[PDB]
RNA sequence: GGAGCUUGACUGCGAGACUUACAAGUCAAGCAGGGACGAAAGUCGGGAUUAGUGAUCCGGCACCCCCGAGUGGAAGGGGUG
RNA sequence: UCGGUACGGUUUGUGUAGGAUAGGUGGGAGACUGUGAAACCUCGACGCCAGUUGGGGCGGAGUCGUUGUUGAAAUACCACUCUGAUCGUAUUGGGCAUCUAACCUCGAACCCUGAAUCGGGUUUAGGGACAGUGCCUGGCGGGUAGUUUAACUGGGGCGGU
RNA sequence: UACUAAAAACACAGGUCCGUGCGAAGUCGCAAGACGAUGUAUACGGACUGACGCCUGCCCGGUGCUGGAAGGUUAAGAGG
RNA sequence: CCGUACCCGUGUGUGGGCGCCCGUGACGAAUCAGCGGUACUAACCACCCAAAACCGGAUCGAUCACUCCCCUUCGGGGGUG
RNA sequence: GCGGAGUGAUCUACCCAUGGCCAGGGUGAAGCGCGGGUAAGACCGCGUGGAGGCCCGAACCCACUUAGGUUGAAGACUGAGGGGAUGAGCUGUGGGUAGGGGUGAAAGGCCAAUCAAACUCCGUGAUAGCUGGUUCUCCCCGAAAUGCAUUUAGGUGCAGC
RNA sequence: UAGACGGUGAGAGCCCGGUACGCGAAAACCCGGCACCUGCCUAGUAUCAAUUCCCGAGUAGCAGCGGGCCCGUGGAAUCCGCUGUGAAUCCGCCGGGACCACCCGGUAAGCCUAAAUACUCCUCGAUGACCGAUAGCGGAUUAGUACCGUGAGGGAAUGGU
RNA sequence: GGAGCUGUCAACCGAGCGUGGAUCCGAGGAUUUCCGAAUGGGGAAACCCAGCACGAGUGAUGUCGUGCUACCCGCAUCUGAAUAUAUAGGGUGCGGGAGGGAACGCGGGGAAGUGAAACAUCUCAGUACCCGUAGGAGGAGAAAACAAUUGUGAUUCCGCAAGUAGUGGCGAGCGAACGCGGAACAGGCUAAACCGCACGCAUGGGUAACCGGGUAGGGGUUGUGUGUGCGGGGUUGUGGG
C-alpha cells in the first residue's frame, strides 16, 4: 500500500520519501490518526 | 457471521458437497464478512457494521 | 525309456463341420512369408487327450501419421500387441 | 534468537608434489611508482612452533611475476575461488518476549431511556493481534440420515456346497 | 404398561466415580439468546448400585478414557 | 316495587373557616478581608505486597553431550559422577 | 410405508403461577416443665403440647382379585369386596413444550378411541417379482409343465412344443 | 342481404321473442387526430503529423472448493457463485473446447428496450359425431350447505304434474 | 326504453304508484354500521375502551355527532445529548409502500417415493412445495456472440437438425450446438480523458504568472494542485475519443 506519509514514522521513514505499508498498518494506525493520506492523485501534489 | 454484507449484497452461496464416494448433501460457502466499527468522518460514533473483506480492501475503510 | 542338433511354446489366414438357447468353447486339411529337424519323403500354429481358468466397462506400457474442435503441433482419443 | 533469498567483503582442515596443502581455475602466466611494509615484541576461526590465507604495531624508495627444487605456486584484479565460517546492505518464514492500534470483554460509571436489569453510544479499566469467525484441509464420530446383509434351502435354522 | 399384565420392574434417600473455575460443564437452537442459576466445588450435570450392619477380593493384557513426544507414519499449504 | 343504608362525581345554596393582595411572623442569604481544614492533591514521603535483570541450591527425565563396569541380537541402559 | 408444508398439550404425560378439598377416631416424637439420676451429662418415669412421605376408616382419585356384561346399559362399565386417603396428594380454572420431535418415578407407553415415530393436505392415479377382477357370439387349427443361465428356484429372457 | 337456434297446446321461413342487415352514445372511459403547453441544437463533418492521456478495478485472470451447461473433475475450455492473492488501457485485454506460436472476429466488468411467445380469476359472441340427474365441476334442488372432525381438513342426497 | 308494477325462493293477502313516463337497463356521483393489511391503544373478528380539535345539546359533570391520531423507508427542515466539534436520536411537514389475486414469469432454496429387477453415484427433478418478486405478459438483448476461409450481423419463440455427434456404476437412462427454413423485425441514452463553475483539502497568505487566446499596457491577485458536484463535449472497433 502506497500512503502519503505526512509524519516522521520508524516504521516507514522521512514524510514523503516512500512508503511500503503491509497493507493495514496504515489501515488502522496512519489513515485514523491523521498521519497519511491515500495516494490516489496526491502524488502530484508531493512532487 | 455470515449475514449479507451491509454494503454489496455478498450473500451466501449454496451447493452440494462432493464427497470421495460422490454422495453429495447441501452446504454453502459464507463470506468471510467481519464485525468491524465504522465511521462516517474523523472521531464518528463508531457504530457498528458487518462487512466483507473486499470492502476493507476499497470503499468503508476507517479502521 | 534313451541320445544328438534345435525353438513352429511363430506371423497374416483357414474353406467346411461338430457342439450349442445365446455368449462361449473345440478341431481343421491346405495356402503365402520365413525358419527348425530331416540325405529325403515328410513332421512342427506347445505338453497322449480331457482340469490348471474369468464376459463387459475403465485404466496402464510399447508400437502404427489413424484423427488432431480455424491452421501447424501437442494434450487426449483411435487401431495392433 | 533460530533458519532462509539476493548481494558487497578479510576469507577457510601436516591426504599426496612442498619458499608454494583455497572442491577448483584464471579480463592477467601481476593487480605498474597504483596493497595490511619476512624485524623483535606476540597468538584470531584452522592451529600442523606450519602455512596461499596470517592476528593487532612498523627499521616509512620493493615481497616479487620476470629466482617453479611441484598441480606452470604469486588470483588482498579475475571464476569477484564451491566462497563455509563470518563483517552486513535489502528481503523473509517460524518460534521466542513485549506493547497498543485493529479486535474482544452479560468487565464498572454516564447519555433520548427521570418509560428498561435488554440493546446502542461514550469514557475508563483489563485481555489482546490470541481467541472466535470465513475458505481449504486431516482426524474423530451408530448421536443423526439412506441402503445392503445370496441361493437348492428334501418346512426353516445350524451344518456343508 | 388409558384399552388383558401393578410386580421380585421403576424411583428417591444413602454410598462411589467422572466432568465443570463461571455468559462454567451438559442440553435446547445454525447463530443470537436462554436453561443450568439470580447457583458457583459441602454447588451443578452425568454413569453404576439402591436404607442400615460387615464388606466391596485377584487382574491394565484387548478395547475405552487421562496423561505423555523419540521415532515412525503423517493431508493441505510452502517450495518446486 | 314498598322501607331503610353505603360509595364515586357535577352544579346549586347558607353561614362558617382559611389564604390570595395587602399586612404580620419565623428562618435566612448574597459579596470582602482573614483564618482554617489536605478536603482533592503535582511532587515527595511512611508503610505496602510484588518485584525487570544478575548470582545460587536442590528437582526429576522417555531430553541430550562425556564417562565407569554389566549385557548383546548391535539397535540399546543401570546406580552413578 | 417415504419426503415437504401445515394442524392439535381442550383427553392423556410433565412442568409453571394461582385458589380450593381432605368428615370423625386412634397412636402421642422432639421441644418445655416437674421428680429421680450426675458436680453436669448420659439415663428413667410423669403432665401440657402435638409432629409423622404414621395406623384403621368416609367423601375424593384410583382399578388388585372374582362374578356379570362382551351385535354389552357402556368403543373399556357395573355390583359385592379391596389399596391410598396431611401428602412424592387430589382436582378445576389459566398457560406452555408438537412429530425422527415433545413427554416419560422408564412401559419402547401417552401425544384427540390408532404410536418401534400422530393427523390432514400435496408429491400421488406412489409402488409391489403378489392376491383378486377383466363384460356378445360363431368358425378352423392346437402346446408345455422339459433343458441352459439367473442376489435365481412362486418370476423373467433365449431354445424346444 | 331474414331457411341460425329457441318458444308458443304436437315437427313453424311466413304466430311470437329474434336472426340477416342497417341504425344507435347525453355522460364516462379507451383509442386515434388537431392546437396549446413541454423539451433538444449557434456543428464538429472531412484531410494530416502521433509528443501526451483515456475507453467502466479490488475488476479480469490465476489457484482451491462447488454449481450447471450432452459434459458424473475427468485431458475439462465457455458461464455463475464463494474464498485468498492480484495486472494492463491499443505493441492492450478476453474468447475461438487442456495448452502454446500464427490468423479471423468482438472490445467486458454500466443502464433501458415494445412486437413475435405463454396464461385465463373474470366479462362478451359462437361452436360441439360433450353429459342428461349413480353422467357432467362435488354442487341443475337452501352446496363447499346439512353433516363428520379439537382442528387443519374431509364432504352427501333430493330434478320432471 | 315503455305500459304496467311492488324481485325470486313458497304463494295467499293487504295497501299503494303510474302515460305528466312507473317497474326495468347502463354509466357517473353521493352515502358506505362493523371486522379484516386494520393501522388511535387493546382484543375471544365482527367487542370493549381512550386522546386532540370543532360543533350540537343539559342548570352543570355524563352522552352523542363529524374530522385527526400506528409502524418502517425515503424527501425537506429545527434542535442535535453522553462530549466540545459532530453524529446517532428526537421534533414538525408532504408523497409512496404495507395486503389480496385463478393461472402464467423471473431469481434463489431444495426432497422422497419410483426406475436403476436390490441399491449408495445417478435418475424420476431443478418438477411438487415455502419465501422474495413483479408484469399485462415477463425474462433475456444490441456481440469481449457464432462460423472456420463463402461469411453472417440484437434477442426471444415454434419446427428441422435428432432422439445423431456425444455424455453415463458406458447400466438404467439422459440429451445439445453450429447451420438452414419461419413469426415479429429498432436500437438508443449514460460513466471516464477534457473544459467552465459551486462545495471541499493543502500550497502561494505573495510575486500567483493567472484574469476568454494573442498584441500594447495595467491591477499585480487568489494563481496552482487536488476531492466531491452541476452543466457542455464525447459513446466506438476497418478501432474510436
Amino acid at each position: 500500500m502506497k500512503l502519503i506519509l505526512t509524519a516522521d514514522v520508524d516504521h516507514l521513514g522521512s514524510i514523503g520519501d516512500t512508503v511500503e505499508v503491509k497493507d493495514g498498518y496504515g489501515r488502522n494506525f496512519l489513515l485514523p490518526r491523521g498521519l497519511a493520506i491515500v495516494a490516489s492523485r496526491g502524488a502530484q501534489k508531493q512532487a | 457471521m455470515a449475514a449479507v454484507c451491509d454494503i454489496c449484497g455478498k450473500g451466501p452461496g449454496f451447493g452440494k458437497s462432493v464427497s470421495h464416494s460422490h454422495r453429495r448433501t447441501s452446504r454453502r460457502w459464507d463470506p468471510n464478512i467481519q464485525t468491524v466499527h465504522a465511521v462516517t468522518r474523523p472521531g464518528g460514533n463508531k457504530k457498528r457494521l458487518n462487512v466483507c473483506t473486499s470492502c476493507i480492501k476499497a470503499g468503508k475503510i476507517t479502521r
